[PDB]
DNA sequence: TAGTGTCTGCTTT
DNA sequence: GCAGACACTA
């Protein structure tokens, strides 16, 4: 049960006090299920926000002993078609209760995928069966979503996670586990959480096992660094002064030295250059154009492959360009 | 088992259906008279379509709609088959119906139904239209084929005013008896933009998570919709200004890519102030981006090449 | 496969609040099943009242496309052992009271062939609404 | 025997020159039971095929390889529906049952690992109806993913997946690898012969392999004795020819189409590679500091968009003449 | 109580909203029938709904069929016991082709079999093809009537293949049985304004104590003309009337809004739209209206093929380059709803642009692309042939792209002289 | 028999009229079979590879290369629908027919390597035209040169490589076939000649044959069979050079697209175009050739060609990933009106 | 007699 | 929507 699992699957809230960041959400499930009305929760937002441990954790809140008979769950691993949400969903939410007189809870994860007469099917049953049963849909794309579905359902906002509830966590992962990290790995760790659980904990589960000695010992920036292989903001800085006041012969150099020095991805880089320069001043907004289009041009070329010293040249060159408006 | 107010307080009669005046005046006259031929009802969602049609078969026939109607929705094996043979029998077992009534035939949701089931429904209404009479519910009139509209008066539902999802809301706020503000009136009202259950929700929602109905708790339950964000992106006359838009009402708020794309396409649709090369122009790029973003490249930087292009068509330098 | 075992789980009910309870011959009840799949009926009733001159009714009643259909099993001992209805606590038993119960097709096909080789069922249902059949 | 790329292919995790990180991570899982799901992403040929199944070997065993691992390739039909049922069988069987000598000798893991090799050519639908099988079957069950592409991977399954990126294999990356082949295989080189190979191929070991052992197999047909040459390695692996890329730079430089357009012709009838010389005209023009900024930014975006349409699978004779034509002009 | 179409139905040739030249060349189709020997076996009906396209046939029979109301119209909802609805259109053919003397009875396939599933869609054809080339005397007459409607889109429609496209005549059926000799094919139009209008005053004046207790007399012909002019469905016309009629006022009556043709939608995209002078509700409306047509292949190649027939051909090389170059462009989006947009857009601004030069414009053409297809795969059988009788006597392996390219010319020629 | 193509084709590997490094490369490959890798070979069309790889078949195996062994194969894609293949067979070896769509292609490819390596010498497998695959062939011979390198070998000969991916060519070796001089082709007319005793006094045509070709053995030789059949096997120096339909199409479309730019001009251009490609073509060659036509004019200055090639490298790129050809093709055509015009 | 209203095209393995 | 040819009284 534990000391057997990923990271990830370590952590999972059980309660609905375990889950952070979205504070105002669960603040008003609370109010929700404290005055007994479920007004078919919907939840939107990016991966690692927490939408389905959420759900569960409340579910399990609510029923206890009945989460085994009385909640249902469904996802896109089961088949899920028009004879499935025909069959399966109106058999099931049309039942009594058993122990207790509390609402049936559905958990439609990832219902994004379903089809238009499957998503027309459903929503006919949670506007019919809203009385003793309410649904509970998950999604992270709302452009897939009926939009009728949307109406009969009350849409909740999965913010990306804050700094402070990042923070909380990993002070919870760290004492746990008898681990020390300094703080600059902590500030490194908040820049490239970019609103991510997941991410955060399978780093931190990988830097584990880079230390030799698990305790006795602190966790800096350049094991971070090193762990995931993002590149330094130093590594960065360098770079674009060199890109800056150097324009092709020892640029290139240092670029290529930077990037051989420890294995550098082009991407990476591309996401480094990006965040370093839009706190930039340019009152021109042709180099910002120009910028910003020629970067995405190359980010695509990368995605779809090629030759490595070509794109970083061509990164190079678009940024001197660029810049000489 | 508290009851939501979506079906707790929805309507039972066709007085307290509010939105079109005429409509509605309509109907209770055709139910006062009671020649109710075929018809479909369309329109957007949210509207008060199939309440209607059930409020109107309530007080049109009562125990007889009760005891002995066939009302088929879309949570039904809509086979050709089945539907075919249900219809048929619905056709027959006539009762000792006033000279001024019939049957109805309640369809919910007919958009998602085969066409061979709508050539069966020809069939069956060309053979017994003498004894019963259809009703359809859906949300578009282009789903039902040309031949079944020419049986039928299209009845259109226009989207509700403020005044009349308003005037819901107060008499639904003094029938539970609850604070409210006239700001907090007016961000319901703009979040809903006409949707009446998505009114109902939102309010409901603050009711219950904040107790007095305040504009600074229903913003903060809910945000501003994405296609007012997204439509007052495009029409921001600096870069930066659109950008820092972007960034902070969709990258910091959790949207994702795709869905602003989508709402970037749509917006451009339904635009009118740009023209028609410039339009031509969004839509171009807003198909290129999307494509780029199914390929695989779903980043922040193809959305900002997205608005610098986009800036750029709009000056010509 | 003992990965996702949620165990415990289990359908099961309280005997003090039975509502009533029924014992019927297999062969009796197989026939009445049989008759109630053929022809249909996606929707069926479950009857039970207790008579003071001890013409208990119980009966397989459902409706269909077909109309009304009433399977009325017999109330005779030879193959009916036993049947008295409950005040929902399992000992005050009253008469004339009626029992419905609004039971799922689906869930009576699986029955079916269960009591097609066996010798006697035994019906019994709690006020919460489950049915037990042994 | 066999072909050096698959006899050489390594077997341990020690085995590896390059890839630190996540040889280092899987060792010090090696003695730890909590293996997460694994993202492994980088240039073609960098071993992660060879890293996970070294980390198999370590892990399970021969005995193990036919009872708790499943792979699943391009090789067969990966259809929605075949990969759904598929995945759901095989990530809820049971734990398997070691034998006492498995147990004494190597240390079983209590779960499964699932391999999904080339998994950038998947549907996004398939990945879909994996995420939850991935989340919570993942008990005793865990889902190895292996593609070069990482924007072909929707995101969450970035998340779910720790990322491992697998570093390009550059000259001093791979220099001790090549020496210990050599020595192992008795392949002579004069000076550099290695780190030109290295050079030559684009980050990548396999491709590296194979040239040195054509070289020595043309040097054993040869049968001289004598020392494999740079030369000779350059030619083989399709390197355009110093002097010919002089020429080709002093012709694009005379500004006359005619002339340009037949010796583009009279190069392309020779078949060789379009990338190859692109790459290499590319060097030269950022190598020479004989030319100023605006021109070498304006030849390094045109010499990206032809990779990019080389790359796109477009034609190498038009590509490079239009190309030319370009740099010309300037 | 009872519908106005129903009880105003015509009870004579006179009263039917049918064209003269229609009812001429249908009378003198279904005059010919009737005898022993007949050059069209089968009558074939296609046009809009409402087009009276199978009543006029019912009257026809009322004064044709006593000459020697004998109608058999089939009846799809019919299950027949333990038959399959496949069998039920073999056995309704058989039962009523023993009707050729005495009796006499016009069989009226009105309500065809539904088409949909593989195996009743292809037993469709050949059931009315054994009945047409079979040797027996005498010949009972034969009408089929289908309506011309788009199926609406569909989710998850797999290969998305014709028919569920278009309901219509020439996607069901085959080729066998469209230009068979025996077999006509008289098309239908949507009823005219002037008879629409007609039929209305008809209607208003027989319903003339109705019209008059309310405040409608002085208003019925703006809501009459308007009616008229606005669908050509007369059934849907008499609705309409008799939702107004009964309508106390104020109340804005609303028609069917029937979906535009294909060469309808070419038109609009090329010449324009006089109903709406504003170039970005006329597409969007379009859009919304028949989406199931522009997110469809060949719609592309119908802009690309008529373009040129605005002037003629006598406008900018220019602005048909651009054109050309927006549509390939568009041609790398995968074929999604955005690539269609700008596109049809882009060619509307354009000829909008050069639309001072449009007097007279050209007619417009349907893609060809079937005719290359079909010689395409005349010409892959032709080299499958010459690749099996150049294997059975010595070695050949080229490759399918040089037999094509190299010996499509050289191989007939050395052949021709030896 | 019937054309110079396959019946005076160089059998032994010590035949070869062509230059020696590529030979003698070969050679060193072939000296160890049991050490060899899976090969890939690229070079001009009508080079020759499919003869390097027989011959380096006959070194490793022996005689009976050669042997017809027609057979014909089902295969089922996915929901219904039969395809039919006419796979060549032989001993040791078999060669794979990329006459399939690319679409369906998976389901041939997957069934037909699995049934040649089974689980057990290694038997080799020729790919010809390996660039017609959407990548998913490619990566399915990815995976299937990985996993089962012990029993299989794979030589794949195309032209123009670049869309071949990066991870075959990386696993595979590359071997360059670069097309004969003119004085190779013209020492090949002449042993034909000389094998024929055919009538012959000057040798200029022979080097016309050798130059008007670009290189190619295959277009020279039949070039070579038409002239000498239509001359009662007496070649002549006055005798003008003959090209198929082909070509005189393309420089038909050439001239009138130079001489009349105007929307007429466009649609019959649009009627040649549909001409030609109703003979199950690719639109690449075309364009290739239609481009090279066009920067043959004289009348042509510097700018208009490079606005031409410019415009042509665009329009390929259009159609590479354009599922049709026809609105690149007329978009090429359109805007090289514009330029000339 | 010149306008106004309206049928046929314009379409396939 | 548009080109070609016919009906029908103003
Ligand atoms: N607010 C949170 N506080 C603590 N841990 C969290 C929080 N949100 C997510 N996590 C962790 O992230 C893991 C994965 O997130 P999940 O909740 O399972 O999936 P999700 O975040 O809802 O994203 P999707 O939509 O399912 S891909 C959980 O098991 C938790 O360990
Ligand atoms: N005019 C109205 N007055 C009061 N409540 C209304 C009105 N229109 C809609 N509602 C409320 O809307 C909710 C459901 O309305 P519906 O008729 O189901 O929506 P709809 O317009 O039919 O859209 P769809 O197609 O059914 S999703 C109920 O809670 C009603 O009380
Ligand atoms: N770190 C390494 N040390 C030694 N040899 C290596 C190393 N990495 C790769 N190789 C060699 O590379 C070959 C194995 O690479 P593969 O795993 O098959 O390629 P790959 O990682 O699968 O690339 P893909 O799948 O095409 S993206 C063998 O010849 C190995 O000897
Ligand atoms: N003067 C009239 N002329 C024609 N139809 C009339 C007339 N007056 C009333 N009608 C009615 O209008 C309808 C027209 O019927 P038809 O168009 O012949 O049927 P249909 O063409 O088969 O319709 P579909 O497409 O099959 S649903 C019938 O219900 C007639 O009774
Ligand atoms: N070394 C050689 N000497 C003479 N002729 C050759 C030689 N190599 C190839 N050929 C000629 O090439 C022809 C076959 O070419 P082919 O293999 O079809 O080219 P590709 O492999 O490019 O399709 C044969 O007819 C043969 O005469
Ligand atoms: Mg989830
Ligand atoms: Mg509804
Ligand atoms: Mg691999
Ligand atoms: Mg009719």
């Amino acid at each position: 049960s534990k000391e057997n699992l990923p990271w990830v699957e370590k952590y999972r809230p059980e309660t609905l006090d375990e889950v952070y960041g979205q504070n105002e959400v669960i603040t008003t499930v609370r109010k929700f299920v404290d005055e007994g009305k479920l007004p078919h929760l919907l939840f939107y937002g990016p991966p690692g926000t927490g939408k389905t441990s959420t759900i569960v954790a409340l579910a399990r809140e609510i029923y206890g002993k009945n989460y085994s008979n009385m909640v249902l769950e469904l996802n896109a691993s089961d088949d899920r078609g028009i004879d499935v949400v025909r069959n399966q969903i109106k058999d099931f939410a049309s039942t009594r209760q058993i122990f207790s007189k509390g609402f049936k809870l559905i958990i439609l994860d990832e219902a994004d995928a379903m089809t238009n007469a499957a998503q027309n099917a459903l929503r006919r049953v949670i506007e019919r069966y809203t009385k003793n049963t309410r649904f509970c849909v998950l999604a992270n794309y709302a452009h897939k979503l009926t939009p009728a579905l949307l109406s009969r359902c009350t849409r909740f906002r999965f913010q990306p996670l804050p700094q402070e509830a990042i923070e909380r966590r990993i002070a919870n992962v760290l004492v746990h586990e008898k681990l020390k990290l300094s703080p600059n790995a902590e500030k490194a760790l908040i820049e490239l959480s970019n609103g991510d659980m997941r991410r955060v904990l399978n780093v931190l589960q990988s830097c584990k096992a880079t230390l030799d000695n698990p305790d006795e010992d602190e966790i800096s920036d350049d094991v971070i660094y090193e762990c995931c292989g993002a590149p330094r903001p130093s590594d960065l800085k360098a770079v674009l002064k060199s890109i800056l006041e150097d324009d092709w012969g020892t640029a290139h150099y240092t670029l290529n030295k930077v990037r051989s020095a420890k294995g550098l991805a082009l991407i990476d880089l591309i996401e480094g250059i990006v965040k370093i320069l839009e706190d930039y001043e340019l009152q021109n907004e042709e180099t910002r154009v120009h910028l910003l289009t020629k970067l995405a041009d190359i980010e695509y070329s990368i995605s779809k492959g090629g030759n490595d010293q070509i794109q970083g040249s061509a990164v190079i060159g678009a940024i001197k360009a660029s810049f000489e408006n | 088992l508290q009851l939501p107010w979506v079906e707790k307080y929805r309507p039972q009669v066709l007085s307290d259906i509010v939105g079109n005046k005429e409509t509605i005046d309509r109907l209770q006259q055709i139910a006062k008279d009671g020649n109710m031929p075929h018809m479909i009802i369309s329109g957007m969602p949210g509207i008060g379509k199939t309440t209607s049609v059930h409020c109107l078969a309530h007080e049109l026939l009562g125990r007889s709609y009760a005891d002995g109607v066939l009302e088929l929705n879309a949570s039904d094996d809509r086979g050709i088959d089945v539907v075919r043979n249900q219809i048929k029998h619905f056709a027959q077992k006539k009762l000792h119906l006033p000279p001024g009534k019939h049957k109805i035939v309640i369809l919910d949701e007919a958009d998602s139904m085969t066409a061979g089931a709508q050539q069966a429904l020809r069939r069956t209404m060309e053979l017994y239209s003498n004894s019963t009479r259809f009703a359809f519910a859906c949300n578009q009139s282009n789903k039902i084929i040309e031949p079944l509209q020419s049986r039928c008066a299209i009845l259109r539902y226009s989207k509700l005013s403020d005044e009349d999802v308003l005037k819901r809301l107060l008499q639904i706020i003094k029938l539970e008896d609850v604070k409210y503000t006239n700001d907090g009136l007016e961000a319901i009202i703009f979040t809903a933009e006409g949707d009446m259950r998505q009114a109902i929700n939102n309010l409901q929602s603050t009711v219950a998570g904040h107790g007095l109905v305040n504009a600074d708790n229903v913003f903060k339950i809910v945000d501003s919709p994405h296609p007012l964000i997204v439509k007052k992106m495009l029409l921001a006359s600096n870069l930066e200004d659109s950008i820092q838009i972007l960034r902070t009402d969709l990258w910091k708020k959790g949207y994702s890519s795709i869905d602003i794309v989508t709402t970037s396409f749509r917006v451009t649709k339904n635009l009118a102030q740009v023209k028609e090369s410039v339009r031509l122009e969004m839509i171009k790029e807003i198909g290129l981006t999307h494509m780029r973003i199914l390929e695989g490249v779903g980043t922040y930087l193809q959305l900002a090449s997205m608005l610098a292009k986009i800036h750029k068509l709009n000056n010509k330098a | 496969y003992l990965i996702k075992d949620f165990d415990t789980n289990g359908l099961e009910l309280d005997r003090e609040r039975i509502s009533f309870e029924a014992i019927i011959k297999g062969e009796a009840l197989h026939s009445a099943l049989k008759d109630l799949k053929e022809i249909g009926c996606k929707e069926c009733y479950v009857y039970a009242k207790t008579e003071a001159n001890d013409e208990n009714v119980f009966a397989l009643i459902s409706k269909s496309q077909l109309g009304f259909s009433k399977i009325k099993l017999p109330s005779n001992r030879s193959i009916l052992e036993k049947l008295q209805v409950f005040d929902g606590d399992s000992t005050t038993v009253i008469d004339g009271f009626a029992v419905i119960g609004f039971f799922d097709f689906t869930s009576f096909d699986k029955i079916r062939k269960s009591t097609k080789i066996a010798s006697k069922v035994l019906f019994r249902m709690d006020v919460h609404g489950v049915l037990s059949v042994n | 025997q066999q072909p050096w790329v698959e006899k050489y292919r390594p077997k341990n995790l020690d085995e590896v020159t390059a890839q630190d990180h996540a040889v280092t991570v899987l060792k010090k899982t090696l003695k730890s039971a909590n293996l997460p799901h694994m993202l492994f992403y980088g240039p073609p040929g960098t071993g992660k095929t060879s890293t996970i199944l070294a980390l198999t070997k370590e892990l399970y065993g021969p005995d193990l390889m036919k009872s708790r691992i499943l792979e699943l390739n391009a090789s067969d039909e990966r259809g929605i529906s075949i990969v759904r049922e598929k995945v759901k069988n095989f990530a809820r069987l049971t734990v398997s049952k070691p034998s006492k000598h498995d147990l004494e000798n190597y240390p079983c893991p209590p779960y499964k690992i699932i391999i999904l090799d080339e998994a950038d050519s998947m549907t996004a639908d398939a990945q879909s109806a994996l995420r939850r099988t991935m989340e919570t079957y993942s008990g005793v069950t865990r889902f190895c993913l292996i593609c070069n592409y990482v924007t072909r991977i929707i995101d969450p399954l970035a998340s779910r997946c720790s990322k491992f990126r697998f570093k390009a294999l550059d000259a001093s990356n791979a220099i001790d690898r090549l020496r210990f082949i050599s020595e192992q295989e008795n392949v002579k080189c004069d000076d550099g012969v290695l780190e030109r190979i290295l050079d030559i191929s684009a980050g990548d070991l396999r491709r590296g392999i194979t040239l040195l052992q054509s070289a020595s197999k043309g040097a054993q047909y040869l049968g001289d004795g004598k020392n494999i040459t740079s030369t000779q390695v350059e030619e083989l692996a399709g390197v355009v020819p110093h002097d010919i890329l002089i020429e080709i730079v002093e012709k694009v430089k005379s500004g006359d189409f005619d002339e340009i357009k037949k010796y583009v012709n009279t190069f392309m009838k020779s078949g060789w590679s379009a990338a190859s010389v692109v790459n290499q005209l590319h060097e030269y023009y950022i190598t020479n500091d004989n030319f100023d900024t605006n021109f070498k930014n304006q030849i390094s975006w045109l010499l990206f968009t032809t990779d990019s349409r080389l790359n796109n699978g477009t034609n190498e004779h038009i590509q490079l003449l239009n190309l030319l034509v370009k740099i010309s002009q300037l | 109580g009872e519908q106005w179409y129903e009880k105003f139905k015509p009870n004579c040739l006179e009263q039917v909203a049918i064209h003269k030249r229609k009812l001429k060349d249908v009378q003198e189709a279904l005059d010919a029938m009737f005898l022993p020997n007949a050059k069209h076996r089968i009558l074939l009906l296609s046009g809009p709904s409402g087009c009276s396209k199978s009543t006029v046939i019912k009257e026809l029979s009322k004064i044709l069929v006593p000459k020697y109301h004998k109608v058999t119209e089939f009846r799809g909802d019919c299950i027949v016991n333990d038959l399959p609805q496949m069998e039920s259109f073999s056995e309704f053919l058989k039962g009523a082709r023993y009707l050729v003397m005495s009796n006499l009875s016009l069989i009226l396939i009105e309500d065809l079999p539904n088409v949909f599933h593989i195996d009743t869609r292809r037993r469709f054809q050949q059931l009315i093809l054994q009945w047409l080339y079979s040797s027996e005397p005498l010949l009972p007459p034969l009408v089929i009537c289908i309506t011309e409607c788009e199926i609406p889109e569909n989710d998850n429609n797999y290969r998305k293949f014709g028919i569920d496209y278009t309901f219509s005549a020439e996607t069901i059926m085959n080729k066998e049985i469209l230009m068979h000799p025996r077999l006509k094919r008289i098309k239908f139009n949507p009823i005219n304004s002037t008879l629409l209008k007609k039929h209305l005053k008809f209607i208003c004046v027989q319903n003339m104590k109705m019209l008059k207790e309310k405040n409608k007399w002085n208003k019925r012909q703006e809501v009459i003309d308007y009616i008229a002019q606005e669908t050509g469905d007369i059934r849907s016309a008499i609705t309409t009337l008799q939702f107004w009629a009964t309508s106390s006022g104020s109340l804005p009556i609303s028609t069917r809004e029937s979906t535009i043709s294909y060469f309808h939608a070419i038109g609009k995209v090329i010449h324009g739209s006089h109903s709406t002078n504003n170039d970005n509700e006329m597409i969007n409306n379009l859009f919304e209206n028949s989406n199931n047509l522009l997110s469809k292949e060949d719609f592309k190649l119908g802009i690309l093929e008529n373009y040129n027939t605005f002037n003629k051909g006598e406008f900018s090389i220019s602005d048909a380059s651009s054109i050309v170059d927006c549509l390939s462009e568009c041609d790398n989006m995968n074929g999604l709803p955005e690539s269609n947009e700008y596109g049809l857009r882009e060619v509307r601004k354009t000829f909008r642009n050069i639309s001072k030069q449009g007097h007279n414009h050209g007619t417009v053409y349907f893609p060809r692309e079937w005719k290359v297809r079909k010689l395409q795969n005349s010409f892959k059988v032709q080299a499958e042939d010459w690749l099996n009788v150049s294997l059975y006597k010595y070695n050949a392996v080229h490759s399918f792209r040089n037999i094509t390219l190299e010996f499509g010319y050289y191989a007939p020629l050395i052949r021709k002289c030896q | 028999m019937s054309l110079w193509v396959d019946k005076y084709r160089p059998k032994s590997l010590n035949a070869l009229s062509h230059n020696e490094e590529l030979t003698n490369f070969l050679k060193s490959l072939s000296d160890q079979p049991r050490d060899l890798p899976h090969l890939l070979l690229y070079g001009p069309n009508g080079t020759g590879k499919k003869t390097r790889c027989m011959a380096l078949l006959e070194s490793i195996f022996g005689p009976g290369v050669y042997r017809l062994k027609i057979d014909v194969r089902q295969f089922v894609t996915a929901s219904n629908r039969k395809l039919e293949l006419n796979v060549v067979s032989s001993p040791y070896h078999l060669e794979i027919t990329p006459s399939d769509m690319g679409n369906n292609d998976r389901i041939v490819i997957q069934e037909l390597l699995k049934e040649v390596a089974q689980m057990e010498r290694y038997k080799c497998v020729i790919i010809n035209e390996a660039n017609s695959l959407t990548k998913d062939a490619q990566a399915a011979l990815r995976r299937t040169m990985e996993k089962y390198s012990k029993n299989i070998r794979l030589i794949m000969v195309c032209d123009s490589m670049s869309p071949i991916i990066a991870p075959i060519k990386s696993r595979c070796l590359l071997i360059r076939c670069p097309a004969p001089s003119d004085s190779e082709i013209s020492t090949i007319l002449s042993d034909v000649v000389t094998n024929e005793r055919i009538q012959l006094e000057t040798k200029d045509i022979l080097k016309r044959i050798a130059q008007a070709s670009n290189g190619n053995l295959r277009v020279s030789l039949l070039m070579l069979e038409s002239m000498a059949l239509n001359n009662e096997l007496a070649l002549k120096s006055s005798s003008p050079i003959i090209k198929p339909d082909w070509i005189i199409v393309i420089h038909k479309l050439t001239r009138k697209i130079v001489k009349e730019r105007s929307v007429n001009s466009l649609i019959e251009c649009r009627a040649v175009l549909y001409d030609l490609l109703a003979h199950c073509i690719p639109a690449n060659i075309i364009l290739k050739e239609l481009t090279f036509s066009l920067l043959d004019v004289e009348t042509l200055n510097t700018t208009n060609k490079s606005s031409i090639i410019e415009y042509s490298s665009v329009f390929d790129e259009r159609l590479s990933l354009g599922n049709k050809a026809i609105f690149h093709l007329e978009g090429f055509i359109a805007k090289v009106m514009c330029c000339l015009d």
